């Protein structure tokens, strides 16, 4: 895995691979490790596919639940801590590896969470097996208050290192503008821009294919039955 | 069980005029001497004072329920304190069950006070639980490294205790690689508690 | 009388009748008497025999080695302070290893009287404790209420007839800190005779080093005079 | 340990050594491993000796319980069933019971063999122990059904004396018990040294 | 929990409660239960309305193959019994692997009754059970009464419900010291059709043999024992 | 009146809980205990009306320790007296365990107001019928905890019989100004002047927490002040 | 009031009080104690001669030396000899010796007492039971009262049930301390007799003797009923 | 973590036809190091029994204080000072209360019966009873045990009646086989602390035993 | 178990929670009357401060509370229920920032305090909290001000201006008769004092309110010295 969040000067620009593994088979080639959790709030998470999933769900409802009750928009630093919170309670056995990139009142912020439940408050992020990988394209091409563009590019070259250099990243690279709707109107609603596929490797997809497909094995059918599908 | 933050060796031994402990005052974390003129004995009541030889951390939990505990004997008496047996009654109580629990103080506790009787008190509950009261009691390398320096002179006077105490130590500095500074004396005597300025005891150098 | 639903509940003029009603089930008890001289302690009482032919209920109770509690009241409740007092003694000589001062067992008792007066569901203890006990605190007397309170005492009585013990404890009550211990068990003995309506008298008597003790019967004969 | 118990004709016959230790050092040889339960039963102690004496005389009060609750006494197979459902909730608390329950019952004699484990056969001849081996060797080629009373306490005890003599965790002295109708015989202790045969130059 | 001592003593020394109680034991239907060396028989009569409503829910139910027990009174009450009573067997049967006592049986219903009565917030079982059955260890057929107090007591004849004056009277006249297992039938019967101006269509009779299981009397064999007695 | 009196967390129609008045009641009826701020301490002085010759001199007391720098002078129902200074000690020790530093007495009243408040805002409780003056020189604070559980810091305290006079009294003089060793005669003329002659014999149980007690709390020794009276 | 454990303006446990008339109301028993036993004799209600009278037992044996004759609610009695009996195997387990007689008999009494309500999850009411405890305690017989207050009080001679009161009356003149277990079943079942509403009779009374020379608690079989109920005057 | 600390120490009880010589070394030692030269481990439980206690320190002061606390609650609710065998049962229960986490202590109760006659029960930590005529416990019994067997023989033939030795004859056999311990078993040494408990009641004698 | 409606917290025959209205009388009971107005620049909080006897040390006569730094409690009713209310925002603003990480806001307190009032009105087993609670701050999201009361029925709201008390009706009357969207922190602590004088019909001093004037640059919770709060009686004074 591959996730990589940064803050650029209007915004956050999230971003992630899309290969899930099943050890060192690749289970999923379209996996989404971008999980929405309130319009201004994104975490893309590593770790356990699991885990991540549904503390990141979990999460999303309590903020839902949230705003709904007390009509307040979540907080980045409101999410980070409860997943904190929550990962620390769990003592690390909730491998969720979480990298929380949102919009509030404080501006973007881009927050690191361990399984373990540590917590940081970073520019840009980069966790997952291609962490590192990620984490050089992002600590060469990010500067204070750069435009949505180049951190989307940046982003998207970070996850694209870690998909190419790590053998546990791979695929496409889906991507998540947070941004405020009216960038010069900092009180502007922030709204959210899911790039699913942002990059689509054209050197990493099948290149090869039987057109006509050889098989020499037959199927002998014991007994057939055939049932309404009502 | 496990010691990190210690506090180095104690050696206490009842003279004449009461009970005299000494100790360095330098908690050592691991091999590093960290702290510095920490005293190792804390003065639970006018006429008891509570030191260990262990981890400092266990035995300022100890201290806190020590001090807890006499705190509401004291309400409860209108300003009486335990008695240092009744201290080192509880202490050995409490760190029974702490072994008990399986999450021992890691601490040898050493309890010396003047009874209202008069009588000196010396005990000593180490962190498994097992307590013992004595005329002198080394804790740490001043248990090990003491000969007969204390024992020849316990119960005797002021200044064959000190010397015998200070022998010990001089030992423990050389032979103890968590004995870093002064060796602070507390005299506990039916008269109070009195801390005696703390003495750098050189071990003998021209060894070399 | 309406007001009279619960331990919880107060009357207009601040009273709880279910605690004086407890109160006077202590009074209703059989003439109990406490004497403190400034060496010893004595708990004296004219035992209860409900049937002619049944042995006088026991009415003094050794609660620790220099501790003993004389009941006046409901003698089941009774039982169950004792067991109470007895569980706080041997927990005061578990983690102090130490025998409790008596005035700390007055404060235990009277605060779980008090709690059963303060919740709910709970009744008084119709039971009122005399307790002598003898320690670095000295002798000491305490009569405890069923409402949760102790009083301290030099001398005392409870129970039914207790008036002509009050009143012989009254005149006497300047001999009692010089009283030897049999002078403090014939003052007790001979302010329960002005209660009388001996076999029924049992008396606990306690001195700062002398233990706890209690004789009945033939045993007091001999401090009688 | 060795402790031994059979059925025949004319009723139970429990036999025990006497020796209990710990590695190598024989902390006692009069360790007493029959704990009577009824007028008319037993449980043999084998394995862990406080265990199975905590757990017989608790069995005890159970059944003393039983019998004044319900006029009807307490049964060998309910008692059996008793001390196994109890041993078998303390599973995995490494408590070590072996224990033949040997009674008379209104259903005749009954022995059942209890272990820790939870295991409750009912049988006509047990042997459990360190030594038992030896001890069900000189019964399961001795025994026979009709022996006098005499003759299955004399088996009984050769079996326990073949057991200490070939065992080292057996010893002691020989506890016979005879166990009939009319209720629990203790028949004799009889010192296995006194019944080694010395003529003898083969063992 | 709840705990408003539902069962308090009167100034007259009555547990008002166990009154109540026995009032709705007394409402319910007519149980007969008898004895012989070596048969029991249980007589229910049954109150329905034949056209419209199966005859099959029976008083009569087995806590056990050797432990036959009816009732009177409150159906769901005698339901909670008769399941803590089946529960009550079969730990027996866990416990020990004997067969329950009878008279065990009959203590563990009383002292369920007994509970309900001495515990706080719990409404006295208002059914009078009688616990029937055989046990290896007496060779003796057993028929407890157990009350809404709970106090069990063994009876040669027991009536339970409506009626059971008139039933015990019956029961008091004609019983036979050493009856005969047809002979207590006829009793039981005879018993029940005192009170009763009906045949097989309103009794239930069941019957528990030496070393036997619950039998339900056929609706055939019934009717001919009723005209017998007749 | 009206049925409004017997629930303690039961409003009367003109918002008077009429519990909470009758504990205040039994604070009225017990004889008045008082606390004073003075310059070198704080001076807690009890008068106790001795029902009996019999009680021991210097016994009973009202003034109680709670901490090696709080005291509690008690008003009022004593069971409830010391039910109050056992539950502020195990407050204060709580409050060690918690936070290691000794209580201090305007915490401490808030705490304990808590309980006092807890008595007639759940049901099953009684409020309790004392009001307890808690007296700290090391914290300058006389708090006072009325039945009710309000609690206010004193220059002057005082509650019981006769407390509105010996509070008009306690006005006259700025305490402030004058140490505990000088304050003691005035408050004792005050009790005195107040003192009912019904009572005979009675004592002043005097206690002072100054810098001659190096902020402990202590009874006023007998020579400085004979607190037993004819 | 209206609460179980509400006091009196007289200072009286009014469940407790009430507890006591269920005991009058219940069956009569008097234990008579002798120095060579004590000897329960309890009258057996039987409303119809096809009750079992084994089965309405009033007689329970707590332990071989302990026994106990209930009077008042039998089920209620039922749950004091089922605490006792486990009390005495208990202190059978625990100190290898015969629980005391007067030791059992505080335990039961400790449990009389405990009702409660009004608390969040024990007995709601007190136990409507008055028995008759006793036993052989270190070749000693000894009687105990309990009765629903939880007070016990050793007895040379009781009375419990409904005549209670007239069989104390009796005993008044004809219990004396020197009796001899012949003339102390005699005594039981004379003042039982006189106390009772119906004529006498082996299947209608219950006797029981805690026997010295036993040292157990035996109940009387029929035929030692008969054997007594034969020697008495009448 | 072992949460004991294996204390060494021997404790010979002897039981006679109506004394019981129940002989432990005070020392307190385990590892090389005395912790306390003088610890005395045999205890007047009541005026019927005494118990003597091997093993961890700690442990050993936990069941005297749970023992001590029985018997008081046996004296307030049996009205009588527990016996010698109701000690010895109790004993055993208190130990095995504990089956899963064991007072690594080796148990003596000497005592004096209704009967008047001496009572030894010897434990091991799980709770074993057993009345024994004598039995040895802690470091150094593997080496008094013998000595034992030697002064009564009672190992050699079992079914024998055990010798009647003179109470004086028994408390000499305690101090020579403590000696010979003390001598052997570095753990044993310091003081002997030898109890006896008699119809007259508990005494206590305190022997010099070589420190080293 | 007719009867309850009165006595404990049930509806009654005509739908009613008897004892809410109660609680609300015994808000009344404080004898103390509290106006908190609400402006773009600045929250002010006025509660006529009245201590019965001088003998008793006014700083503890307090009806205002810091429940947070940012956020204050103005809170009428009966001094024990105030200060269990003191103790029960604080509580609930600990147990958010534990959670959410950030200190509670103004709405979501007074929602917490709706809450418990709820349980009070719905558990009969609690007494109705009988404090009238002005919650009010400075909100970092919006960064504008919340001004809240929380009845004891839990009936809470956002108010421009409200008031609690003795007064409450007639004080509402006057405030919405008079509000203003102020431009400055001293006109809306004028208006607040004014209101509170006007309504309690007495001359104020500083020592008779505590007043505490939360503005944009001292957004933190704290009650004004008698300094500040006698310029603006003295402001109110002048007109
Ligand atoms: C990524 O860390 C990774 C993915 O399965 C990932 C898990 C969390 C979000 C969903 C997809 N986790 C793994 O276990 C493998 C190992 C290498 O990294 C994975 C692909």
């Amino acid at each position: 895995t591959t996730i990589a969040a940064a803050i650029f000067d209007g915004g956050v620009v999230l971003g992630a691979d899309t290969r899930a593994t099943a050890g060192p088979i690749v289970a999923v080639k379209d996996e989404m490790k971008l999980h929405y959790i309130s319009d201004n709030i994104w975490v893309c998470g590593a770790g356990i596919a699991a885990d991540n999933d549904n503390i990141n769900a979990v999460i999303s409802a309590k903020l839902r639940l949230f705003q709904m009750n007390t009509g307040l928009q979540p907080r980045v630093d409101q999410c980070t801590n409860i997943l904190a919170s929550r990962l620390f309670q769990y003592m690390g056995y909730i491998q969720a590896a979480l990298i929380v990139g949102g919009i509030d009142f404080q501006g973007p912020q881009v927050y690191q969470v361990a399984p373990h439940g540590s917590f940081s408050k970073q520019p840009f992020i980069a966790q997952g097996s291609g962490s590192l990988a990620a984490i050089s394209v992002l600590e060469n091409r990010w500067h204070n208050k750069m435009n949505e563009h180049d951190c989307m590019e940046m982003v998207a070259d970070a996850i694209y290192a870690g998909i190419t250099n790590d053998l546990g990243s791979g695929s496409h690279v889906n991507l998540c503008v947070i941004k405020r709707e009216n960038p010069e109107d900092k009180q502007s609603k922030v709204i959210y821009t899911f790039y699913k596929d942002y990059r689509v490797p054209h050197e990493n997809d099948r290149n090869f294919r039987l057109e006509p497909q050889i098989n020499n094995i037959d199927v002998e059918v014991i007994k057939t039955t055939e049932r309404p599908l009502t | 069980m496990q010691v990190i933050t210690a506090s180095g060796a104690i050696v206490a031994a009842k003279y004449d005029g009461g009970i005299l402990l000494a100790s360095d005052l330098s908690i050592t974390y691991g091999s590093m001497f960290r702290h510095n003129n920490v005293s190792h004995f804390v003065e639970v009541a006018p006429n008891i004072i509570i030191g260990a030889s262990g981890e400092f951390a266990d035995f300022q939990t100890l201290i806190e329920v020590i001090k807890s505990v006499i705190l509401q004997q004291q309400c409860k008496h209108n300003g009486e304190y335990l008695t240092a047996s009744e201290v080192h009654n509880y202490i050995k109580r409490y760190m029974y069950q702490c072994r008990s629990n399986m999450k021992p103080l890691s601490c040898k506790v050493i309890v010396a006070g003047i009874n209202p009787d008069g009588s000196k008190f010396l005990a000593c509950t180490d962190p498994y639980g097992a307590s013992w009261e004595s005329d002198h009691i080394g804790t740490g390398f001043g248990k090990y490294l003491q000969g007969l320096q204390i024992a020849d002179v316990v119960n005797g006077s002021f200044d064959d205790v000190k010397k015998g105490i200070t022998e010990v130590f001089r030992a423990v500095n050389a032979r103890n690689t968590t004995a870093n500074g002064k060796i602070e004396f507390i005299t506990v005597t039916p008269q109070g508690i009195n801390h005696l300025a703390p003495e750098q005891i050189d071990p003998n150098w021209e060894v070399v | 009388s309406k007001y009279d639903e619960n331990a919880t509940t107060f009357s207009p003029e601040g009273r709880i009748l279910q605690v004086e009603n407890a109160m006077k089930a202590v009074q209703q008890g059989m003439p109990t008497v406490g004497l403190k001289s400034k060496t010893h302690a004595v708990i004296a009482g004219v035992m209860h025999s409900p049937s002619e032919f049944s042995s006088h209920q026991p009415k003094i109770f050794k609660i620790d080695q220099h501790i003993g509690v004389a009941i006046s009241g409901l003698t089941a409740d009774g039982r169950g302070l004792c067991k109470f007092l007895r569980n706080e003694c041997l927990h005061h000589t578990f983690c102090f290893g130490t025998e409790i001062r008596v005035a700390d067992l007055a404060d235990t008792v009277a605060l779980q009287s008090q709690k059963k007066t303060s919740k709910v569901g709970k009744r008084p203890y119709g039971v009122g404790l005399l307790m002598i006990g003898a320690g670095v605190d000295g002798p000491r007397l305490f009569e405890t209420c069923p409402s949760g309170q102790h009083w301290e005492y030099n001398a005392q009585a409870i129970g039914r007839r207790a008036q002509a013990a009050k009143t012989y404890l009254e005149t006497n009550l300047n001999e009692f800190p010089d009283c030897t211990r049999d002078q403090l068990i014939r003052h007790a003995l001979r302010a329960l005779n002005d209660c009388k309506s001996l076999e029924a008298i049992a008396l606990g008597v306690v001195g700062i080093d002398e233990p706890f003790t209690i004789l009945e019967g033939p045993e007091l004969q001999k401090y009688i005079d | 340990t060795t402790t031994l118990s059979f059925i025949y004709n004319g009723g139970i016959v429990v036999a025990v050594d006497s020796r209990a230790t710990g590695g190598q050092f024989i902390f006692s040889q009069t360790v007493m491993k029959i704990l009577p339960l009824a007028p008319n039963m037993i449980g043999t102690m084998a394995g862990g000796a406080a265990d199975c004496q905590y757990w017989l005389r608790n069995l005890s009060r159970l059944i003393q319980l039983h019998k004044f609750r319900y006029q009807q006494p307490l049964t060998v197979a309910a008692a059996s069933k008793i001390l196994v459902n109890e041993l078998y909730r303390y599973k995995g608390y490494n408590l070590s019971i072996g224990s033949m329950i040997c009674g008379y019952d209104n259903t005749g004699p009954h022995i059942f063999y209890i272990d820790n484990h939870g295991s409750r056969i009912a049988g006509k001849r047990f042997s459990v122990g360190s030594g038992s081996t030896h001890a069900y060797g000189v019964l399961d080629t001795c025994y026979r059904e009709d022996m006098t009373k005499e003759e299955a306490c004399e088996l009984g005890r050769r079996a326990i004396y073949h057991a200490t003599y070939r065992d080292s965790g057996s010893g002691g002295r020989v506890s016979v018990v005879h166990i009939t109708q009319n209720g629990v015989e203790w028949i004799d202790k009889t010192d296995v040294f006194d019944m080694h045969d010395f003529s003898k130059t083969t063992f | 929990d709840y705990t408003r001592s539902i069962t308090r003593f009167s100034p007259d020394g009555r547990l008002f409660q166990i009154d109540h109680a026995h009032a709705a034991v007394q409402r319910g239907t007519t149980v007969v239960a008898t004895r012989s060396k070596d048969m029991i028989v249980i007589a229910v009569e049954k109150t329905a309305v034949a056209k419209l409503q199966d005859p099959h829910f029976s008083k009569i139910c087995s806590l056990d193959k050797h432990v036959m027990c009816a009732f009177a009174g409150l159906h769901a009450d005698a339901r909670r019994l008769i399941q803590s009573g089946q529960r009550q067997c079969q730990s027996h049967r866990l416990t020990y692997e004997d067969p329950i006592s009878i008279e065990n049986i009959a203590r563990y219903i009383a002292t369920l009754q007994l509970k309900n009565t001495q515990s706080g917030g719990a409404r006295p079982y208002g059914v009078s059970t009688l616990i029937c059955g055989f046990d290896d260890m007496t060779s003796q057929p057993h028929i407890y009464e157990t009350l809404p107090s709970g106090t069990y007591a063994e009876w040669k004849a027991r009536t339970i419900g409506r009626h059971d004056q008139t039933v015990m009277e019956y029961l008091e006249k004609h019983y036979k010291d050493d009856m005969t297992d047809e002979e207590a039938q006829k009793l039981a019967i005879g018993a029940l059709l005192e009170v009763v101006e009906n045949g097989s269509k309103n009794l239930e009779v069941a019957y528990m043999k030496r070393g036997g299981t619950m039998e339900i009397m056929a609706e055939e064999v019934l009717d001919a024992l009723i005209e017998s007695t007749k | 009146g009206s049925g409004y009196d017997f629930n303690p967390i039961t409003f009367s129609p003109d918002g008077r809980q009429f519990q909470v008045e009758y504990a205040t009641k039994a604070v009225e009826k017990d004889s008045l205990a008082l606390g004073v701020k003075c310059k070198d301490g704080i001076l807690l002085a009890a008068e106790k009306n001795l029902t009996s010759t019999l009680l021991t001199p210097g016994g009973n007391p009202r003034i109680f320790w709670i901490n090696d720098s709080i005291a509690c002078a008690t008003i009022g129902h004593r069971p409830d007296c010391y039910s109050i200074v056992e539950q502020s000690r195990n407050r204060a020790e709580t409050f060690t365990s918690n936070f290691g530093i000794k209580i201090t007495v305007p915490q401490l009243a808030s705490e304990v107001s808590q309980q006092f408040h807890l008595a007639h805002y759940y049901q099953a409780y009684r409020p309790f019928g004392c009001t307890v003056i808690f007296a700290s020189y090391k914290d300058d604070a006389l708090y006072a905890i009325e039945p009710s559980g309000a609690f206010y810091g004193y220059f002057a305290s005082c509650f019981g019989k006769n407390s509105n006079l010996a509070r008009a009294e306690l006005q006259k003089t700025e305490w402030k100004n004058i140490t505990v060793r000088e304050a003691v005669p005035e408050v004792a003329r005050i009790i005195k002047s107040l003192h009912e002659s019904q009572f005979k014999k009675w004592e002043i149980e005097m206690f002072w927490l100054c810098e001659e007690t190096n902020g402990r709390p202590q009874k006023v020794p007998e020579d400085v002040f004979q607190s037993r009276f004819v | 009031d209206r609460n179980v454990n509400t006091f009196s303006p007289d200072g009286r446990l009014l469940q407790v009080e009430y507890a006591i008339e269920a005991v009058k109301l219940g069956s009569s028993a008097v234990a008579i104690l002798c120095p060579e036993g004590v000897i329960f004799a309890v009258e057996k209600r039987l409303s119809s001669q096809l009750l079992i009278a084994s089965s309405v037992e009033k007689v329970y044996a707590i332990d071989d030396h302990v026994g106990v004759v209930m009077a008042g609610l039998a089920a209620d009695g039922r749950t004091m000899v089922e605490h006792m009996r486990v009390e005495a195997q208990n202190h059978r387990f625990s100190f290898d010796e015969p629980i005391g007689i007067k030791a059992v008999t505080q335990s039961v009494c400790d449990l009389a007492l405990a009702f409660g309500e009004g608390r969040r999850k024990q007995m709601s009411r007190p136990f409507g039971t008055a028995l008759l405890v006793a036993g052989i305690e270190n070749g000693k017989c000894h009687l105990f009262h309990t009765d629903p207050s939880g007070t016990y009080t050793e007895c040379r001679a009781r009375a419990i049930g409904g005549g209670s009161e007239g069989a104390e009356a009796l005993l008044r003149d004809l219990y004396k301390d020197g009796m001899t277990l012949h003339e102390a079943e005699d005594l039981a079942l004379s003042t039982l007799r006189q106390v009772i509403q119906e004529k006498l009779n082996e299947n209608n009374v219950e006797v029981a003797c805690a026997r010295v020379s036993t040292g157990k608690f035996e109940i009387y079989t029929s035929e030692q009923r008969q054997e007594i109920v034969a020697r008495l005057p009448p | 973590w072992s949460p004991y600390e294996m204390h060494g120490g021997t404790a010979i009880g002897i039981c006679g036809d109506d004394y019981v010589v129940i002989g432990a070394d005070t020392r307190l030692s385990v590892d090389y190091s005395i912790d306390s030269r003088h610890k005395a481990r045999i205890f007047k439980m009541n005026s019927n029994c005494m118990i003597s206690a091997t093993g961890f320190d700690g442990d050993i002061d936990a069941f005297i204080t749970r023992m001590r606390s029985i018997l008081l609650n046996y004296e307030n609710q049996h009205f009588h000072e527990m016996s010698v065998e109701s000690v010895a049962r109790c004993v055993s229960n208190t130990l095995y209360s504990k089956r899963f986490f064991p007072y690594y202590i080796n148990i003596l109760v000497g005592g004096i019966n209704s009967e008047g006659k001496g009572k030894l029960y010897g434990y091991d930590p799980v709770g074993t009873i057993e009345d024994l005529h004598y039995d040895s416990n802690g470091s150094g019994s593997s080496l008094a045990a013998p000595l034992l067997d030697s002064a009564f023989g009672t190992i050699h033939h079992n079914t024998r009646p055990f010798p009647a030795v003179s109470l004086q004859d028994a408390k000499n056999i305690v101090r020579d086989a403590i000696c010979s311990v003390t001598e052997r078993d570095i753990y044993t040494g310091d003081a002997l602390q030898l109890c006896v408990f008699t119809k007259d009641g508990f005494a206590q004698e305190e022997f010099p035993l070589p420190r080293h | 178990s007719s009867g309850a409606d009165r006595y404990l917290t049930v509806f009654s025959a005509e739908g009613r929670l008897w004892q809410v209205e109660y609680s609300f009388k015994a808000v009344k009971q404080a004898e103390v009357t509290a106006v908190a107005v609400k402006s773009k620049n600045a929250v002010c909080v006025a509660v006529q401060k009245k201590v019965s006897d001088k003998l008793i040390d006014p700083s503890t006569v307090t009806h205002m509370y810091r429940i947070t730094d940012n956020v204050g409690a103005c809170l009428v009713g009966l001094p024990s229920d105030v200060n269990f209310i003191v103790m029960l925002l604080r509580s609930f603003a600990n147990n958010f920032e534990y959670k959410q990480g950030f200190s509670i806001p103004v709405s979501i307190l007074a929602q917490m305090l709706s809450e418990r009032h709820q349980l009070e009105s719905q558990l009969v087993y609690v007494r109705p909290s009988a404090v009238s609670a002005i919650l009010f701050g400075l909100d970092g999201p919006s960064d504008s001000f919340a001004l809240y009361k929380i009845e004891p029925s839990g009936y809470s709201n956002g108010f421009r201006a409200v008031a609690c008390g003795v007064k409450e009706i007639e004080a509402m009357s006057a405030l919405e008769k008079k509000m203003e969207d102020f431009e400055t922190p001293e006109a809306t602590a004028e208006f607040t004092l004014s209101t509170l004088q006007t309504v309690c019909g007495v001359d104020f001093e500083a020592q008779d309110v505590e007043v505490s004037l939360l503005t944009r640059d001292n957004s933190k919770f704290s009650k004004l010295p008698n300094d500040k709060v006698n310029e603006i009686l003295h402001a109110v004074a002048e007109k």
